[PDB]
């Protein structure tokens, strides 16, 4: 049941609860409950009196977290909803719904409420982008409310303006890498001023087939919670995959931790030296590696 | 500074015989009031005490968790108390221990 | 009361048994009458001598001299009044998915 | 207008000079190359 | 402050270079020194 | 973290915590984690430690009704599913889904559990039929036990008896008619001992 | 160490007349505390007495 | 007015070290009433201080 | 400064040697066939 | 220690491998001695 009613009134004397003039009989006439009792009431040939949809609500939660792969073939997302007090009318042709991008706010694709049966939206998630924002909403379009002379005030809100439900479809990445996390080089040693990308430090060992390959793409680096020893020494960009090698030079434990799978604390012992901590003992043949950052690969002279 | 640079030693030493997590973030199937949550890391600590007290059977134990004092706050899970404060009123941490 | 636990719930009395010898994984149900005509279960410890040199050959070497001890005992159920429940998951990653 | 309460957020100290300093003591660590470390937040991390 | 070679670290340009906490003060008789160190380029930080 | 592990032991002693025999540098020993630290404490070099999935549950509710139209292409229904302590090995190629229609307990179709990408199945409905109960189970294949050295009791539950989970997918009809339900005749007069029935009178 | 042995064997010749089984892991559609639905434990126990 | 400016100021100094957020809006599988989830805030400025 | 409180984690033992040794008893089953296995941790399984 | 077959367990190389409980310390007489014990390719576990 609702307090929202498109009657069709039949009387010529002049219709209250409206606006000045509007005096004959006249139909379409979107009329509350209390309105509707005071006019049966009134001695009025009210009639054609037919409920209207107060409900659209979904039963959905609003904020989920779609986890989108690449290859992406079907996969609906079933988004439950039901319409309560209405069957098939004149005002379920403009109940819409909508896939709204809350990027750039643009709908992807709408579907009238009334034609999607069996009371399930199966979304298709071919169309769906990465990393943005989405929006379903139960709208009524703004050019709805012309074709109805709705009893309200001036600070009401009719029924157009009402019913509304709206939930946020997050597709992001899935990620969630198959790996130990395996180190990629020992003895890490860096220049005093410099930087050092996690792509050629760390690898993680695939468990189909064992290989070393590094972390590349960059959906699983923010799974990868790097933990430095000290802050003062080295700091790791969270925007980037690098770490930040101040003034400050000496031993550095470099913790970097994985969530997912259990046991992934990968420990790397980086030793800063200077311009000069290179040329005194080159010469004593202490033979190892020095990261070069402008190519990207270990150098030892 | 060397007690701590010992226990993640002698940890590293068993290989993670005794590796019980714990989540802050609620399974996706609780729903229900997070603070309430945090009711588990009491029984993880109960699993790992009962683990240590059977792989070598002793039985007069007291225990003690050393941890950073952010974490071990998950475990008194104390509620707040109002009493409207001002300047001339002021205590300076003073019951808090 | 994690290895001795006498509970009175509604259907019957208990009296829990915690012993860390079994395998982790179950529990065991296991019923006792109290007047002595019915029998369930019961335990017959007959014997217990240690013998100290006695004449005993050993078995390793018979060279050298040998203390020795036995023990016998048998264990029976006339009636087969046993429940075993099956206790899914207790790792205490409860906390932890 | 506003009620002003956020003024008693800090704490004030009335001055009595325009200009005025304030020293503050920090002890330090060097490492036999004259490079003097301030001491108490230079031991404050487990890879000591 | 914006020196010859310096980097931006707002925009990644060889521009203006913001001063954290190492700002050049008016200090006693009216006169400011700094020890300034500034970065040089971006993720290569030569640090001049 | 579990307390099952698929280990490989590497002395030649004698095995304890197993059966007669069983001597030997054995590999594919299924441990408890009670009998794993009662052998790396014990001088053993017990190596190659893997543990083993003890969750195979399923994230949604067991009984539920699947109202199924006549028109139906695609339509698939997505089930959340996750199997933790594990990401792939030798036994995640045992884990099997199926889709048994419990009218006559036979399979529909079956998955493999690490086949299964991003943690989602999506059953299609296209061949449920209407109005009989099925089934979505974890289990392990009986002839799953066989190649490894379970340390078990008699009576104690191995691993591979132990983890499933099941629901229960109910597809029925959809039906929901749009309608007033008007009659059909006035003034309805019948016999004596007689029977009307309701698609000749509303 | 022979009584647990033993009520194994004992236990087995009954083809599993009591094998009413708990789940310490909760029900995905249990949505409260899981250490309140340790409870349920005492229900098994008390449906197999 | 110089307070909040100078707060504004001092926080930017910091670079936002301590800065934890707070959603009004409950978690989607929060599943309760929203009275009680802003007792979550008492738990971020007690995780901040 | 950090008020510190590992001192109380483990139990003192002032010592007045600065070597010492200290011993450790272990049983054994010589299994019958041959070689030993450790006492009171063999003997925890009902496969026994 | 390091062997020419030994693996490294924290990259899927024959590098070095590190001492868990069996470090080989300095006992009496400053000698050291030590029955350890390394693997080969962790999938098969060798360990010579």
């Amino acid at each position: 049941t609702t307090n929202y009613f498109k009657v069709k009134l039949l009387d010529e004397k002049l219709i209250p609860f409206l606006g000045l003039g509007e005096r004959g009989p006249r139909e379409n006439v979107i009329l509350s409950s209390n309105d509707l009792a005071s006019l049966k009431q009134a001695g009025w040939t009210v009639t054609d009196v037919q409920p209207l949809p107060e409900t659209g609500k979904i039963k959905y939660d609003r904020r989920t977290v779609y986890f989108k792969s690449e290859g992406e073939t079907g996969k609906f997302i079933n988004v439950p909803f039901y319409i309560n007090p209405v069957d098939a009318r004149d005002v379920l042709g403009l109940l819409k719904f909508d896939l709204i991008k809350l990027s750039d706010k643009s709908v992807v694709k709408t579907y009238t409420a009334k034609d999607i049966k069996s009371e399930i939206l199966s979304l298709p998630t071919s169309d769906l982008e990465v990393n943005e924002e989405y929006e379903l909403k139960l709208y009524f379009p703004k050019d709805a409310s012309e074709n109805y002379d709705i009893a309200i005030s001036e600070g009401h809100k009719n029924l157009f303006e009402r019913v509304k439900d709206s939930v946020f479809i997050k597709v992001k990445e899935y990620g969630k890498f198959t790996g130990r996390l395996v180190q990629l080089q020992q003895d890490i040693n860096v220049l005093k001023e410099s930087a050092l990308p996690l792509d050629k430090i760390l690898g993680y060992k695939d468990f189909d087939t064992k290989e070393v390959t590094p972390v590349a793409k960059e959906n699983l680096l923010q799974l990868l919670s790097v933990n430095v020893s000290d802050e003062s020494y080295a700091r790791y960009q969270a925007d980037k995959n690098r770490l930040l090698f101040f003034s400050k030079t000496g031993e550095i434990l470099v913790k970097v931790i994985e969530r997912s799978i259990q046991d992934n604390i990968v420990n790397f012992n980086i030793r800063i030296l200077d311009e000069e901590t290179i040329q005194n003992e080159i010469d004593k043949k202490i033979e190892y590696s020095v990261y070069d950052p402008k190519d990207g690969k270990f150098e030892s002279i | 500074l060397d007690i701590i640079e010992f226990l993640d030693h002698e940890y590293k030493e068993t290989d993670a015989k005794y590796h019980f997590s714990f989540d802050v973030f609620p399974h996706s199937d609780y729903s229900a009031h997070p603070k309430d949550w945090l009711e588990g890391l009491r029984e993880v600590i109960d699993h790992t005490t009962q683990s240590m007290k059977n792989d070598y059977k002793l039985y007069d134990v007291q225990f003690v968790i050393v941890g950073n004092p952010l974490d071990v706050r998950l475990i008194p899970n104390v509620s707040w108390t109002f009493n409207g404060g001002d300047r001339n009123a002021d205590a300076y941490s003073n019951g808090i221990k | 009361i994690n290895y001795s636990l006498g509970a009175a719930s509604g259907t019957a009395n208990y009296r829990i048994i915690g012993s860390d010898l079994v395998r982790q994984g179950e529990l065991t149900i296991i019923a006792i009458p109290q007047q002595d005509n019915y029998k369930t279960f019961m335990f017959y410890p007959y014997t217990f001598n240690v013998v100290n040199g006695g004449g005993y050959l050993n078995t390793r070497n018979p060279n050298v001299p040998n203390m020795m001890m036995t023990r016998r005992y048998t264990v029976e159920s006339f009636v087969p009044i046993i429940g075993r429940i099956t206790i899914k998951n207790n790792n205490g990653s409860v906390y932890a998915r | 207008w506003a009620r002003l309460a956020l003024t008693e957020a800090l704490p004030t100290q009335v001055a009595n000079k325009p200009n005025f300093t304030v020293p503050i003591l920090t002890p330090y660590v060097v490492d036999a190359d004259g490079n003097k470390h301030a001491l108490p937040e230079s031991i404050n991390n487990t890879p000591e | 402050a914006k020196w010859s070679d310096s980097f931006d670290e707002r925009t990644s340009a060889a521009g203006f270079v913001e001063l954290g906490s190492n700002v050049v003060k008016l200090q006693d008789n009216d006169t400011l020194v700094g020890q300034i160190k500034y970065p040089t380029n971006g993720d290569g930080e030569v640090e001049t």
